[PDB]
């Protein structure tokens, strides 16, 4: 049982899609982070907001 | 009765249907406003 999967792009908008990965977050350290595509550099702290 | 006051509409759902909508209507529930 083998299936030939097709990944096709046509004259249709790419409205519909998917993604994932995960490392234990550090704290109180100057590090560069990538949160769900939001990338930056700084120090992460617990907050009450 | 739209009263006087202020209220915000928190987003409920967004969907990537990706079709063209030009008209609209509504439907009702009756078993034989």
């Amino acid at each position: 049982r083998v299936v030939v999967l097709s990944f096709e792009l046509l004259h249709a908008p790419a409205t519909v899609c998917g993604p994932k990965k995960s490392t234990n977050l550090v704290k109180n350290k100057c590090v560069n982070f990538n949160f769900n595509g939001l990338t930056g550099t700084g120090v992460l702290t617990e907050s009450n907001k | 009765d739209l009263p006087q006051g202020f209220s915000a509409l928190e987003p409920l759902v967004d969907l990537p249907i990706g079709i063209n909508i030009t008209r609209f209507q509504t439907l009702l529930a009756l078993h034989r406003a």
